[PDB]
RNA sequence: AAUCCUGGAUGGAACGAC
RNA sequence: UAAUUGCGAUAACGAACGAGACCUUAACCUACUAAAUAGUGGUGCUAGCAUUUGCUGGUUAUCCACUUCUUAGAGGGACUAUCGGUUUCAAGCCGAUGGAAGUUUGAGGCAAUAACAGGUCUGUGAUGCCCUUAGACGUUCUGGGCCGCACGCGCGCUACACUGACGGAGCCAGCGAGUCUAACCUUGGCCGAGAGGUCUUGGUAAUCUUGUGAAACUCCGUCGUGCUGGGGAUAGAGCAUUGUAAUUAUUGCUCUUCAACGAGGAAUUCCUAGUAAGCGCAAGUCAUCAGCUUGCGUUGAUUACGUCCCUGCCCUUUGUACACACC
């Protein structure tokens, strides 16, 4: 029932983390465009940064934006329970991170490379491009590439 | 003592028992009035006997229903059938027969199931198929 | 009229819809005289109902469904295409919203409107195969009133459904504008278009 | 674009290779005493009413 | 269909040809004397026999019947 | 004394004959009781493929076992209780008496 | 005439009651609120998220007033629901139990609820009168 | 991979999610004379988004320009007050 | 007391035996 | 006629099997028998509000009374009853009335003669023959494999979205299973986000799990036609459980990854009433694992009530160079 008319300070698509984020859609499902970011993490961080989730992304302040960025790239300092993380007890240092736009794929490649140079079964499977989770390969994944 | 009866309406598996007696016109359903059923339209469906016969006949009498079994819709249908049956039995026993029979006539004239239960029962499930009549599928080649 | 009191409270409008008259959900059933004959004795009006939900069994015998209220037939047809099978309650809600809309627009009885639409969109002729074997053709023939009715209803429902598919306009308002275009005769209605198609083909294959 | 109403008086039988069709003899309401034979598509009974888009025709009776 | 078997019809014929000065055209009493006068293992069968006997008596009341 | 007697058998007419002779014995001895409470009989289903091998039409077969359970509450002296434990014994019928 | 919770609609009653408790602002909040889904069978947390603990407490309180005794098992059985296991068919799943457990603990804290014999929890008389008054106000709002 | 169909594209409308003073007063002047009003009305007319239409219906109903007749969620229905 | 009446059918293509 | 089911006709008469009959199950019984391992009402005690009577509840040793609902057991009840038509006017058939039920009431079980060179020696301590019979094809232990994938077929599960998804509240079934020398179904209490863990409890069971408060469903809100908050495969990482052992992930949970898919071509399957279809639940196998089956129930349609055109089936007549029989 409330209707603020508008101001021209609105912006369409913006940029952060080297990602062309689309405005004019609600902030949570907007942020989930980022690689390494899902609905849970996004809703949570937008809650922790003290944001109105009814708002649209393209109508915001750079301060809110950068605070959200900081919370995203440094979660634990803002009281996150450490099991939301996509990469915890990582593989080498045992510290718990949350990999993002390019780091997600880079780390995935690093893991596959590790296993391949290890000559592990999973690594060989990935190297051949087959299925790895123990699925069957008789009738499925035919036109896989 | 009180002039009082107890009847029941039925459905697939939903049963609506209803005690009835002389009272002041309170009409309850397991804890609560008729107006709080919340299909919100089957509400009108269960009003129907009252809407047919007028509410004046309900002033001197109270009803209390306990319902179980089946889904919400079946519960509603059992409810209204039990209601009509209790009203009819009351008008039979304590009131004369003319009121009872014209009441029954009006009910059956609007709808038959308000008094009698529909004998449609679930048919069982046979092998070779998920349901009763349906089979799975035929494969030739 | 008199507003009576009970131990439990009853609203006055429901008291009125109880004793003063038997409505629809909230509409009249009278002054809805069908216009075209030969659909009479096959649409069930003058036997009012407060809701189109009824555990009626017209599927035991042949011509029983004529005594089923047309609105129950509408609700019945609305629940199809898989996921909507059953869920008659939703169909009824949709009917109710639709009638509200058809009472705000074209403020006549929406019941009168839909029955006039039915009478309008009744395919009077239809083609069919007849032959001495390999020598067979699409002979055109006359349609029963019952079949006119069923075909009309199916056409209306399908037009509304295919209109509301994959787009924002609700099933209800689609149905509403379809019924309106059909009641008037517009050639924009899916139903009217199919009807003119069929009758033209019948004319051609005489 | 006129029509002609007719009342059913006598059903004859089913027809068509697939039997989804019915023969009937009707009686015109206006200009009564006129009885024509026709084919029909769907379910039908006596005393029903039909709408000949053309009244001047009739199918090959099978009898 | 609702057709009756030769067992039914034979038994009904026997009962009619040797208990005519007896049972009338009421299904209920004809049943209640059939189960008394003869041995039947099923209520269903007894009812069928009673009904057919009653129909044959209906026939008899207007002229005879062959057999 | 407050005994329960329980009959957990299959052959319903045997169970009924046992219950009947027992209750006439109890009432001619003039003993208070509850009538024979017939618990709702229970069915044991077993659905199996008729065929031993795997081929043939996909047929199934449900073998049933009906079980009828009755029980009675008595207040009765020890001597009548003992002789009753002795008597009214039918084959194919499982019976059990308990006190308190 | 006297009234009960059984004499008022559930949705509006619960709305009024959770509003009353959020206005009262004393009951409890665990701290890990607005972080969970209430159910492994859910996929997103609640949409409001500035509350809803009051709402769940209201629902369970009404439930207890309707019933005699309840348990975390019953509440999980109830508030749980259809899980979407991707491709495999939907299935019933019990809701989160710790949430309802903390709800009941906070309710015993505020004194609306007590522990029952025969296990489980039970309505209090204080809670009885309080809910009666709230329902009175509820069907008073329409005057 | 043969598809066995045609699968043409669409026009891809670009409805608005926010408004402006021009859109707002255009709404305020044009919502009357709409004998029937709802979300699909306010989107096949004015190219606002669905959430905008919801909020705007609520707004107009608040002050009273549109008359509500039924407020079922998933189907809100109003007319013009005259 | 009026009173005129009837019997009737077309039809495409469809190889072979391991 | 559903039917060699009957009326009848009659070089045939009387019989038999099958069908039917029968049995089970589901519906009716305020008529019998009863029942704290099922309910109901009342009386006691007790909570709240109204208070002015009341309403809503709770209350095992408060008892009292009853059995409508629930269970059963014994019986009854429909036989097409009555009426009107139509039929050589018989079998019967159609409509209507009544009736709980009027398509052999509904669905099932049983289900003939004769045969298939159907399938099964991997169920059989059923089995003849042949092979083998101590570096055995016996037996048993380790580890693999039965899942291996460039591809083609069939049973299905998911969806391709607003008749919607998501979040809240709302909130209703029935079928049945369950610990003994075992360790099963688990209530309740605590912890944990969650899975789950843990301390306890009842139960050999109409009693306890369990009202199995299931899901779909409804009311509110967000979303907004954008391969989109649809869809959620493929992957990564981590936390849990079962099991000696999970590594080609057993399975469960969390986060992240978010691909085809925009209603499906030739062809083709099932289906006539509580049925299709949707919606889930139980049991089976089971240490764990349902996307499968067998049963269960909840919501609940359309369209016929006809035909032999296709696919086939039964009887008769006819023709036939056919007889491992139109392949």
């Amino acid at each position: 029932s409330l209707v603020v008319q508008e101001q021209g300070s609105f912006q369409h698509i913006l940029r952060l983390l080297n990602t062309n984020v689309d405005g004019n859609i609600k902030i949570v499902y907007a942020l989930t465009t980022i690689k390494g970011v899902g609905r849970r993490y996004s809703n949570l961080v937008c809650k922790k940064a003290d944001v109105d989730l009814h708002k649209r992304a393209g109508e915001l302040t750079q301060e809110e934006l950068e605070r959200i960025v900081q919370i995203m790239q440094n979660p634990t300092h803002y009281k996150i329970p450490a099991w939301f993380l996509n990469r915890q007890n990582d593989i080498t240092d045992g510290k718990d991170y949350h990999t993002l736009a390019n780091n997600v794929e880079s780390k995935l490649r690093d893991d596959l490379e590790r296993l391949k140079k290890i000559r592990a079964h999973r690594g060989i499977r990935h190297f051949w491009g087959l299925r790895v989770r123990g699925q069957h390969t008789k009738t499925t994944g035919r036109r896989r590439a | 003592a009180v002039p009082s009866v107890q009847t029941f309406g039925k459905k697939k598996s939903a049963t609506a028992v209803a005690h009835v007696k002389a009272g002041k016109g309170l009409i309850k359903v397991n804890g609560s009035p008729i107006t709080l059923v919340e299909p919100e339209i089957l509400r009108f469906k269960v009003y129907e006997p009252l809407l047919l016969v007028g509410l004046d006949k309900f002033s001197n009498i109270d009803i209390r229903v306990r319902v179980t079994g089946g889904g919400h819709v079946s519960q509603v249908y059992a409810i209204r059938q039990a209601i009509a049956k209790g009203l009819v039995a009351y008008h039979q026993k304590y009131v004369d027969e003319q009121s009872k029979n014209e009441l029954k006539k009006a009910f059956t004239s609007y709808d038959r199931t308000l008094l009698i239960a529909d004998s449609r029962r679930p048919e069982p499930k046979k092998f070779g198929g998920k349901g009763a009549r349906s089979r799975f599928q035929k494969s030739y080649r | 009229f008199t507003p009576v009191v009970l131990a439990t409270p009853i609203p006055e409008e429901v008291q009125q819809a109880q004793t003063e008259i038997k409505l629809f959900n909230k509409w009249s059933f009278e002054e809805v005289e069908v216009k075209d004959a030969s659909l009479v004795d096959y649409v069930q009006v003058r036997q009012p109902i407060f809701v189109a939900h009824t555990a009626g069994r017209y599927a035991n015998k042949r011509f029983r469904k004529a005594q089923c209220p047309i609105i129950e037939r509408l609700t019945n047809s609305l629940m199809m295409n898989g996921r909507n099978n059953g869920k008659k309650l939703k169909a009824v809600r949709i009917i109710k919203h639709t009638l509200d809309i058809i009472n705000v627009l074209t403020d006549q009885n929406p019941i009168q409107v839909v029955v006039d639409a039915i009478t309008n969109t009744g395919p009077r002729e239809d083609t069919t195969r007849v032959g001495g074997g390999g020598a067979a053709r699409r002979q055109a023939v006359d349609v029963s009133p019952l079949r006119r009715v069923n075909q009309a209803i199916a056409l209306l429902t399908i037009g509304a459904r295919e209109a509301a598919f994959r787009n924002i306009k609700t099933i209800a308002e689609t149905l509403a504008e379809e019924l309106i275009n059909a009641a008037k005769g517009s050639s924009t209605s899916y139903a009217i278009k199919k009807k003119d198609e069929l009758e033209r083909v019948a004319k051609s294959n005489r | 674009t006129p029509v002609t109403l007719a009342k059913v008086i006598k059903v004859l039988g089913r027809t068509g290779s697939r039997g989804g069709v019915t023969q009937v003899r009707v009686e015109f309401l206006e200009d009564t005493s006129r009885t024509i034979v026709r084919n029909v598509k769907g379910p039908v009974r006596e005393n029903d009413i039909l709408v000949l888009m053309e009244s001047e025709r009739e199918a090959r009776r099978l009898r | 269909g609702r057709v009756r078997t030769k067992t039914v019809k034979r038994a009904s014929k026997a009962l009619i040809e040797r208990y005519y000065p007896k049972l009338t055209l009421d299904f209920q009493t004809n049943k209640r004397l059939c189960d008394e006068i003869a041995t039947i293992q099923s209520k269903r069968l007894r009812n069928k026999i009673a009904g057919y006997t009653t129909h044959l008596m209906k026939r008899i009341q207007k002229g005879p019947v062959r057999g | 004394i407050k005994i329960r007697i329980t009959l957990t058998s299959t052959k319903v007419k045997q169970l009924e004959n046992v219950s009947s002779n027992i209750v006439k014995n109890a009432e001619q001895h003039n003993l208070v009781k509850k009538g024979p409470v017939r618990l709702p009989t229970k069915v044991l289903k077993i659905s199996t493929r008729k065929t031993p091998n795997g081929e043939g039409s996909k047929t199934w077969e449900t073998y049933e076992m009906r079980i009828h359970k009755r029980y009675i509450d008595l207040e009765a002296p020890v001597q009548i209780v003992k002789r009753i434990t002795q008597i009214t014994i039918e084959p194919g019928v499982d019976v059990e008496v308990v006190v308190a | 005439p006297g009234v009960s919770v059984r004499d008022v609609a559930a949705q509006d009653f619960i709305n009024a009651y959770a509003s009353f408790l959020q206005r009262q602002g004393k009951l409890e909040v665990p701290g890990y609120v607005d972080i969970v889904k209430t159910s492994s069978g859910n996929e997103m947390p609640p949409q409001d998220a500035e509350g809803w603990f009051y709402k769940r407490a209201a629902s369970v309180a009404r439930h207890i007033y309707m019933r005699k005794q309840v348990g975390v098992g019953k509440l999980n059985k109830l508030y749980g629901g259809a899980k979407s296991r991707g491709v495999r068919p939907y299935k019933h799943i019990d809701a989160s139990g710790s949430i309802n457990r903390k709800v009941l603990q906070a309710l015993e804290k505020i004194g609306i609820v007590e522990i029952s014999p025969k296990g489980g929890r039970r309505i209090s008389e204080n809670g009885q009168r309080d809910l009666d008054r709230i329902a009175a106000q509820t069907l008073e709002e329409d005057e | 991979k043969k598809k066995w169909s045609k699968k043409s594209m669409k026009d891809r409308a670009q409805h608005a999610v926010i408004l402006d003073q021009e859109k707002y007063d255009r709404i305020l002047k044009e919502v009357p004379t709409y004998r029937y009003v709802s979300v699909s009305v306010l989107v096949d007319r004015l190219k606002i988004g669905g959430s905008l239409a919801r909020i705007a219906l609520r707004h107009l109903e608040k002050e009273g320009i549109i008359k509500p007749i039924s407020k079922h969620s998933k189907q809100a229905i109003y007319t013009r007050a005259t």
